[PDB]
Formats: C-alpha cells, sequence, structure tokens
C-alpha cells in the first residue's frame, strides 16, 4: 500500500557498487518526503522531475538502485560522467530523468581495521552501457600475453575492496547512494505520488 | 614500455594496503584507472 522506501534507504548493509542492488517498487503510494528527510544528504539531484512535482505523479514502476562508493566518486553518479565508477561499475544514460541521492555512511560502513566487504571493479576492457551490471571475475589481461585464467604479471584480478576506515578523509569515506528511476510504460500507473488523483 | 610501470604501480597499491596505508592505496587505485584508460 505505502511504498517501502524506508527499507531501501534504511537497510542495514548496502550492495557493492559493481554488484549494485535494484529494488522494484510497484502498486503503492509514495510520499516523497519520508525520503527528503530520511537523512542529511550530501547529494539530491533530480533530472527530469523535481521532488515536490513527484508527489503529484504516477508511474508504472519505480526502480531504486543502491550501493556504496567513496565520497569523491559520488559525482560520477550523474549523466555524461566518466571515471572508474561510471566506466566500470554503474553507468547512467544521458537521457536520465530520475533522482540521484547520496549520504555519508562513515558511521555505518567504516570499520577500525577497514571494511573489505564493499568492492569496486578497477579493470575492464570497455565502458558499461547504461544500467549494465557486470559481476564477472575474469582475470584481466593487461599485456600481449594471455592469462589463461591465472593471476599474475599483466594479469590482475579485476575487483578491489574499499577498506573503509572511520579516520579517512571524507572523500575516501563511504557514501550510500540511491538512484531512483521512474518508468512510464503504456500500462496502468500503479506508483502514485501522495497528492495525485 | 607501458606494462612494467603498470605492474609496479599495482604492486605498490597492494603493498600500501597490507601495511595500513589504505587511503594511499585508494589513491594509487585511481592512478591505475587513469593510466589504463589512456593512450
Ligand atoms: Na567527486
Amino acid at each position: 500500500n505505502l511504498c517501502p522506501f524506508h527499507e531501501v534507504f534504511n537497510a542495514t548493509t548496502f550492495a557493492s557498487v559493481y554488484a549494485w542492488n535494484r529494488k522494484r517498487i510497484s502498486n503503492c503510494v509514495a510520499d516523497y518526503s519520508v525520503i527528503y528527510n530520511f537523512a542529511p544528504f550530501s547529494a539530491f539531484k533530480c533530472y527530469g522531475v523535481s521532488p515536490t512535482k513527484l508527489n503529484d505523479l504516477c508511474f508504472t514502476n519505480v526502480y531504486a538502485d543502491s550501493f556504496v562508493i567513496r565520497g569523491n566518486e559520488v559525482s560520477q553518479i550523474a549523466p555524461g560522467q566518466t571515471g572508474n565508477i561510471a566506466d566500470y561499475n554503474y553507468k547512467l544514460p544521458d537521457d536520465f530523468t530520475g533522482c540521484v541521492i547520496a549520504w555519508n555512511s562513515n558511521k555505518l560502513d567504516s570499520k577500525p581495521s577497514g571494511n573489505y566487504n564493499y568492492l569496486y571493479r578497477l579493470f575492464r576492457k570497455s565502458k558499461l552501457k547504461p544500467f549494465e551490471r557486470d559481476i564477472s571475475t575474469e582475470i584481466y589481461q593487461a599485456g600481449n600475453k594471455p592469462c589463461n585464467g591465472v593471476a599474475g604479471p599483466n594479469c590482475y584480478s579485476p575487483l578491489r575492496s574499499y577498506g573503509f576506515r572511520p579516520t579517512y578523509g571524507v572523500g575516501h569515506q563511504p557514501y550510500r547512494v540511491v538512484v531512483l528511476s521512474f518508468e512510464l510504460l503504456h500500462a496502468p500507473a500503479t506508483v502514485c505520488g501522495s497528492n495525485s488523483e | 614500455d607501458k606494462l612494467w610501470i603498470l605492474q609496479k604501480i599495482y604492486e605498490i597499491m597492494v603493498r600500501l594496503d597490507e601495511e595500513g596505508h589504505g587511503e594511499a592505496s585508494l589513491m594509487v587505485s585511481d592512478l591505475i584507472y587513469e593510466f589504463m584508460k589512456r593512450d
């Protein structure tokens, strides 16, 4: 009945960005304020619509993608961006019309000897397409010699852990990110802003 | 050429991490991305 945003934003742990999570939201009413005030946000940019305007609108589906990246990487979660995250982990299309929301999660995700559970992809043969999710573990081949599934010279594992610690500078602290996408098919719009109809 | 220096960078990123220099490791991570994206 009421859209379960709390459970997206307030989940105990989040996904790694390379293995980003997607939650489908359907058949419910949405006050998009329970969100606007969930936490103090470091980012809240909508592209097509705006929050207040959202409380009037109905969609077929909303998708909430969520993950953890570094503070300095948050700016990659925007249309037309390039970089390690946009290229190889999570890519927005240029014609994106939803919202990108980020906040500091240093208290939740940092650990004294470092949190090695959150990962990112460092090595890829090419850029992701919008909304692609690559969860492969192929050893990457850097040189002219084939790796034959063996880690070594010019043959590297593709993923790294972030190793978040509370004492890092804020740019290297973990941020939780929620990307809302608003889908309008030719179909009954089952996800409605709280001041519609 | 390109590859020897890539290997060394990778190794220092790894070595930085195991000696408690996580943040520095992360910054070398960024250099790898930059260097491999390139020419
Ligand atoms: Na940034």
